[PDB]
């Protein structure tokens, strides 16, 4: 279960960049163009920051999870 | 058994919630998800040979969840019939 | 003040107007609030299941909005909730997102990608045997050995932490760092909006003294803390765990100039010099705000052309500088409220689950399927009485407070009048 | 190895977490209740709206209960003095924080129920204060969760 | 009953899509493999002369386990296969099942309600949408299942299992193979996956012609 | 090893569970009673409908009795100091939570029965608040059980 | 071989069992007394009917006495420390439960006897409340016995 830190980072960075950068130019012109563009950019920034914090907090762990022996015994069989 | 429409609405919404979430819980138990291990009613003897006993207990809890989902389906049907009455 | 409010933005405009109507033509926090208030709420109300429930309730309110608008009632609470139906919809959506990031759903994770933590390498490369499992009640796991930790979880917190008794040990640090990062970034955005205000109002005196000292002070003192957090996340790993420094102690030492020759080592080469330079710039930002502007105002409005009262101007600038300097610290501290409320919501959901539906799930006999009926109802009502309504209300109001005080104090004045047409 | 009395302190913590929090909640549920009884004679329609303080007081109790349970489920026979006093600290934190928050909620709600009776606009204002008071208790709980799982 | 529609070229294509991806489902979801090995330790009495294990279609091999000999004191060590490929096998089988269901529905519509289908060429429009979606799904899933089958052959290979076995790293121990799984079923499954891929690729142009966009 | 004085705390648990709860219930029965006596002079018909606060105080006393008996039926001669501390903690939690709940029920029930003489619509309100007070005692009971049956 | 001081706690139990309950009873018989007198000036015919609270208080004393005698008969020169603690706990429970019940009976009886002069229909109501107070003492007695005869 090797979760490489290249596909997640690339995929999410490009997705949120397209939403927050390319999205504004595709918003149809109208009274709400400004507010819609602000919504797009703010959602991109906030969601990407949250995901980046979450993923980086797990990268390079300084200690592993503390698992009961019952759950360790079960997880050995079940999980990869 | 006529009753206030508010109570029928609460009953139907609770029935939908119960059905959906308990069906999902049963599916997740039947898949033997480890996240729910603490909820499985196993004993020490179940750690003797292998995980098959814990799998059987997972299946039993999934059956309980599906029974609860069916009971809530009946409750939602009763609430819907009452709504049609009102 | 007239904002040309819309149906969707009416809730957020009323939200930001509650603390004071903005002055004539100043940067409106409504468009940014439309997203950062649902987001700062979701950071606290982060839960996939409760987010789903909130989204469904808000969608019901939106779809049937016309009916309730026509069928008016005097219920103040329901009218308030309905008026914020769009606010609640956005809050629910962002809470769904954050609950996915937290990997939380009614206090339970998902594991849709697979955990990065494998126990088998402990048995294979490590010294573990069934004897060790029998002899140790809780044991632990270590990523130092090769195959235990297979990289970070691609999306959200790794599911294993739900079943790990070390859950809080890691989650406290992660959420404290997240809260501080989001708070500092929000305050920096506020300061930039203050720059925009000054540029529009043509107050170069504020731009050169005021905004620029404020941003330099904030970034050097607290933006540097976010940089340190991210750098420690990227740099130190399990192998270097032993000598991993504590950023709390390092920040305290930076403030105290207490760089010691003992204890945790430096995070990077030249930390002493860079931190001393940052601190010096931070202190210099205080005189920059305090002394300069009063002197220039006095020079250009009492020496030229010749009521201006230098003593009161100096006192007012000193009060403003003290307020801002203590506010940076107290606001970076207050933004920990995000972590506090998030952890409280998570723990209350966990205890509710394990005290209500663990009773109905932890039954051997098939007859338990009937018990799960009644038990579940209680669970449901509890999840709607304590978590969705009360914890949700607290998180909503605290995101409000963060926006009113911590965020809008940087650029918002709120000394105008609402435009009440005929 | 460990002293036979090591489990005392932790136990007391748990009990304290339940007791003081309850006391806090009780005071709230009392004061707000009195206020409601004073308000409801002239403005009956506000009883449901004005029941919010009591609920918040109840929330405080819940926090204590949580911590108490969290400590009552972690008390082992060989509980070391370190864990015992960690649980004692968590219990004191949550209990005294809930006590203070319950006092604040009770007083503020008893004032704000009557105020909202007089001036409707104060209702939201009252709430904007109560939550603050409430989170004080929450803060205690938070520290408890930091301590009992240190 | 517009049975002649079945005999039409597009009817024939839909029939083939129905029968195929049923072959794939039967060949993949019904697979059950077996592995047999043996070990002769330094002490012949401690030999594991016959070890048998069985695995199923989903290929959650990391769950499959067996008690191999320890070669010391006659003890046994639990050994689990390496990695799982359910992400590919389940994906392919679900794609095949969805194709089978969609083909059955399309055949029923052609037989009974072909007039409504051809109405406004909207039925052909959704047919083209589904054709493109299924073409992409088959394109990804055929390669995914081929790679999964290759990695299955590698991991289930008793030779690789013995290579990773720490028994051979001791003195005198000799680990040898006894049986190999049937690889005809999985090869047939991948061949039929490619067949379905080409069938839908051809159906693309037929649906384009029917919709009038040609 | 199992000192001669280990049982003392366990005993002081049972007594506490019975004593403090009773005190709380007594207060709930006392204060409310006065209110009823004050209200019943003008509104006799509400006297029986208004005894609910007394019933809730009695339920607090019943919680206390339940925990006290559950403890007294578990006091073996060689009770370990750990188990005796658990029983003392359970008794203190139940008793003092019941005392706080009795105070809350007294204040709330008296105010509600006196106000309901003026505005009948307050009745339901009062009941809700009383429930919010009653659960406090219940919470204690819960924790007590979690400690005593550990 | 048992400690010589073991009997101490024992006697305290007995003494407490007869003191606190007595105190409670006194309060009852005092407060109700005053109320009855205050009622007699206007409605003399209610004197006898209004002696009920006093009787209730008296019964509380009986409880105490009973338990005391129990303990005062279960004392022996070699009484084990465990049994001595049990008797002390039984005495504490009965005495303090009777104290709280006597205070509640006194308050309720005074209020209800004063009210029954104005509204006769209150009499029955008062009685119920008194019972709800009286049962509190009973609960104590029950627990006391469970602890005393254990
Ligand atoms: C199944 C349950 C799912 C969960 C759903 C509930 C989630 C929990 C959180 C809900 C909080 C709702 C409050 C925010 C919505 C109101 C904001 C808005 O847009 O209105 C502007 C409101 C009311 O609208 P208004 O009347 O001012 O509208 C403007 C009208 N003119 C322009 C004419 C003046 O305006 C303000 O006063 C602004 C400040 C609002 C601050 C909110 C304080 C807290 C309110 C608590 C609500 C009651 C608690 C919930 C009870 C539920 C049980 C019935
Ligand atoms: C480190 C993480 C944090 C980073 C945050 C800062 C970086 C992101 C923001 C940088 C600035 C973005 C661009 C600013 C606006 C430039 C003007 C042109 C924009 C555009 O194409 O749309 C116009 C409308 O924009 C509008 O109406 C206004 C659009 C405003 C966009 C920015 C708002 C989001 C900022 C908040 C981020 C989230 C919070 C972070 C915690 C169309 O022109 P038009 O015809 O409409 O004419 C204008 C008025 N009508
Ligand atoms: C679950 C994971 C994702 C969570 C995070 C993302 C959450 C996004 C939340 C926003 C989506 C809901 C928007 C409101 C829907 C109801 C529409 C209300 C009416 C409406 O059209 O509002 C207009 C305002 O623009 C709008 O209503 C805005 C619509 C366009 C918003 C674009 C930004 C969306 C977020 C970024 C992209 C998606 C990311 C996730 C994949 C103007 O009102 P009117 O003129 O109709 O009023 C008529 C009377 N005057
Ligand atoms: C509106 C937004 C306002 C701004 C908000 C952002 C906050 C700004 C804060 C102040 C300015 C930036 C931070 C300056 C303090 C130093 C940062 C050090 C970061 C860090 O840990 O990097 C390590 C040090 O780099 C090195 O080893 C290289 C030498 C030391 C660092 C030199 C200075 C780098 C920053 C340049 C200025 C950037 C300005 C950004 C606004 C990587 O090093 P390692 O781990 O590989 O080595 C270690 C073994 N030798
Ligand atoms: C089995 C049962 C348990 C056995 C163990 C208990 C043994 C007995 C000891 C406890 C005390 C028993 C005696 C009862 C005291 C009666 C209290 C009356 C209170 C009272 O009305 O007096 C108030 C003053 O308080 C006071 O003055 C308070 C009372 C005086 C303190 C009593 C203790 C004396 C100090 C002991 C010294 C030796 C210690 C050992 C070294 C005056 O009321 P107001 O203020 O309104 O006045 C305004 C009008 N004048
Ligand atoms: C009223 C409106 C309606 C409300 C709706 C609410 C819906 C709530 C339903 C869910 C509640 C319960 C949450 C429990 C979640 C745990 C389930 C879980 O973990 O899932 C995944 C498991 O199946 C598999 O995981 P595994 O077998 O451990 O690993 C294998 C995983 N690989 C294959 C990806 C590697
Ligand atoms: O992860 P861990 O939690 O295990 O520890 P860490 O060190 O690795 O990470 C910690 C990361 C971050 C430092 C964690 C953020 C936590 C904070 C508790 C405090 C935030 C408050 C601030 C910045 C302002 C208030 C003052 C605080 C000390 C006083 C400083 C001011 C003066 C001395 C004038
Ligand atoms: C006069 C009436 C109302 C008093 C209250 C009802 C009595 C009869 C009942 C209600 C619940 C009961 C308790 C429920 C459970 C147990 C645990 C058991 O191990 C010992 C008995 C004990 C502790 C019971 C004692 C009697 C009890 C307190
Ligand atoms: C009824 C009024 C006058 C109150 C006084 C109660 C007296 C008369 C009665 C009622 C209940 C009785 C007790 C009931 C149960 C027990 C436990 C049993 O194993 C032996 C006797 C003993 C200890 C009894 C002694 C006498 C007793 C205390
Ligand atoms: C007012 C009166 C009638 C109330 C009831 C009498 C009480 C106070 C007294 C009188 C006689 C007493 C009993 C006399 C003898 C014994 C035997 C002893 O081994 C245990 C206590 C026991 C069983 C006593 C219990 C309490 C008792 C019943
Ligand atoms: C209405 C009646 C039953 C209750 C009022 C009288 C009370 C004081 C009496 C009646 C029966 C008594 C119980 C009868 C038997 C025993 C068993 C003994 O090992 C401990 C005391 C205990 C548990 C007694 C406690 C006191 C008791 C409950
Ligand atoms: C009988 C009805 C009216 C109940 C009235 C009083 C209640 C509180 C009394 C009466 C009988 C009592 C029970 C009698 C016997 C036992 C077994 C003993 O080892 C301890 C507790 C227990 C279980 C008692 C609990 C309290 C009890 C239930
Ligand atoms: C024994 O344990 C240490 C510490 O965890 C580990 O690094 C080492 O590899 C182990 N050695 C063995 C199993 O020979």
């Amino acid at each position: 279960t090797a979760h490489s830190f290249a596909l997640p980072v690339i995929i999410f960075t490009t997705f949120w960049g397209l939403i927050g950068i390319a999205g504004p130019w595709f918003v149809p012109k109208g009274p709400n163009r400004g507010v819609i563009i602000t919504m797009l950019v703010a959602t991109a920034v906030c969601c990407y920051l949250f995901w980046l914090i979450a993923i980086l907090a797990q990268l390079n762990p300084l200690f592993g999870p503390q698992l009961k022996n019952e759950t360790i015994w079960y997880v050995r069989f079940l999980w990869e | 058994l006529c009753c206030g429409p508010k109570l029928a609405a609460c009953g139907i919404v609770l029935s939908a919630w119960g059905v959906i979430m308990l069906i999902m819980l049963g599916i997740f138990f039947n898949v033997h998800s480890a996240v729910l291990i603490e909820d499985v009613p196993f004993t020490e003897k179940d750690f003797e040979n292998g995980p098959q006993n814990i799998y059987n207990l997972y299946e039993q809890v999934s059956y309980n969840c599906f029974i609860a989902a069916g009971l809530y389906l009946l409750l939602g049907g009763f609430s819907f019939c009452q709504v049609r009455l009102n | 003040t007239y904002n040309k409010t819309n149906k969707f933005t009416h809730g957020f405009q009323n939200i930001v107007d509650a603390y004071g109507i903005g002055t004539y033509r100043e940067i409106n926090p409504a468009p940014y609030t439309v997203i950062t208030f649902p987001f700062l709420f979701a950071v606290m109300f982060g839960d996939f299941g409760h987010g789903i429930l909130m989204t469904l309730f808000a969608v019901w309110m939106v779809l049937r909005e016309s009916r309730i608008l026509s069928q008016k009632n005097e219920n103040e609470m329901f009218s308030m909730v309905f008026s914020g139906r769009y606010i609640i919809l956005l809050m629910g959506l962002f809470s769904i997102y954050t609950g996915l990031i937290y990997n939380d759903c009614f206090s339970k994770s998902l594991n849709i990608f697979g955990s990065s933590w494998s126990v088998r390498p402990m048995f294979t490369i490590g010294n573990w045997t069934e004897e060790t499992l029998l002899g140790s009640s809780v044991l632990q796991l270590n990523p130092a050995i090769p195959g235990v930790f297979g990289g970070p979880y691609p999306f959200g917190i790794d599911p294993i932490w739900n079943i790990a008794t070390n859950k809080l040990t890691f989650l406290n640090s992660f959420k404290m760092k997240m809260s501080v990062i989001l708070g500092i970034i929000h305050m920096l955005f506020g300061v930039s909006l203050s720059l925009f205000n000054h540029i529009y109002f043509k107050k170069p005196l504020n731009i050169y003294f005021g905004f620029i000292p404020e941003i330099i002070f904030m970034s050097s003192l607290f933006g540097y803390l976010v940089i340190l957090i991210f750098y420690k996340w990227t740099a130190y790993d399990a192998h270097s765990s032993r000598n991993a420094p504590s950023l709390l102690i390092h920040f305290i030492n930076m403030f105290l100039f207490s760089y010691p020759e003992s204890g945790n080592a430096m995070l990077y080469s030249g930390q002493k010099g860079i931190q001393c330079f940052l601190i010096v710039v931070a202190m210099l930002c205080v005189p920059w705000m305090l002394l300069f502007k009063p002197l220039i105002l006095r020079h250009q409005y009492l020496r030229k052309k010749h009521v201006f009262d230098f003593g009161d101007t100096m006192v007012h600038q000193a009060i403003h500088t003290i307020e801002y300097c203590l506010g940076c610290i107290s606001n970076t501290a207050s933004y920990l409220r995000l972590w506090a409320l998030s952890l409280a919501h998570a723990q209350l959901s966990e205890v509710l689950w394990t005290m209500v539906i663990h009773i109905g799930l932890h039954v051997r006999s098939l007859a338990g399927g009937l018990g799960l009926f009644f038990i579940f109802a209680a669970f449901a009502t509890l999840t709607v009485a304590i978590l969705l309504i009360m914890e949700g209300l607290s998180a909503f109001l605290h995101a409000l407070r963060l926006h009113w005080v911590e965020f809008q104090n940087k650029f918002y004045t709120g000394t105008g009048f609402k435009f009440l047409p005929f | 190895n460990n002293p036979e009395y090591s489990s005392f302190f932790g136990v007391m913590g748990a009990s304290s977490a339940m007791v003081f929090s309850a006391m806090g909640a009780a005071y709230g549920t009392a004061k707000s209740g009195t206020g409601i009884a004073a308000m409801s004679v002239m403005r009956p329609e506000l009883i449901m709206k004005s029941i919010i303080p009591v609920v918040m007081a109840g929330i405080i109790a819940i926090y204590g209960l949580v911590v108490a349970v969290l400590i009552a489920n972690s008390l082992t026979d060989g509980i070391t003095l370190y864990r015992s006093f960690l649980q004692l600290g968590a219990g004191l934190s949550v209990g005294l924080s809930g006590l203070a928050a319950g006092f604040a909620i009770g007083i503020v709600g008893d004032a704000g129920v009557r105020g909202t009776a007089q001036q409707p606009r104060l209702f939201v204002g009252m709430i904007l204060i109560l939550i603050f008071a409430e989170v004080l208790g929450l803060y205690g709980l938070i520290v408890a969760l930091i301590l009992s799982t240190k | 009953g517009q049975f002649r529609v079945v005999k039409e070229p597009l009817g024939f294509v839909k029939v083939l899509q129905w029968v195929f991806a049923i072959f794939a489902f039967a060949t993949c979801g019904s697979y059950t493999g077996e592995l047999r090995l043996s070990v002769e330790c330094a002490n012949k009495t401690e030999s594991a002369l016959n070890i048998e294990v069985e695995f199923e279609y989903p290929f959650r091999l990391h769950q499959v386990y067996f008690d191999a000999p320890s070669c010391v004191k006659g003890g046994t060590t639990k050994i689990f296969l390496v990695g799982d490929y359910s992400s590919s096998a389940e994906f392919f089988v679900t794609v095949a099942v969805f194709a089978f269901l969609y083909s059955m529905g399309a055949l029923a519509t052609y037989i009974f309600l072909q007039n409504k289908y051809r109405e406004n060429n909207k039925g052909p429009m959704m047919d083209f949408l589904a054709t493109a979606v299924f073409a992409f799904m088959w394109l990804v899933s055929s390669s995914a299942w081929a790679k999964g089958l290759s990695d299955v052959k590698m991991a289930t290979d008793p030779e690789n299992i013995i290579k990773e076995m720490p028994m051979c790293r001791q003195t005198g121990n000799t680990c040898k193979e006894l049986r190999d799984p049937v690889t005809s079923g999985l090869n047939t499954s991948v061949v039929f996956g490619f067949l379905n891929l080409v069938l839908w690729v051809g159906n693309l142009w037929f649906v384009f012609k029917e919709t009038g966009w040609a």
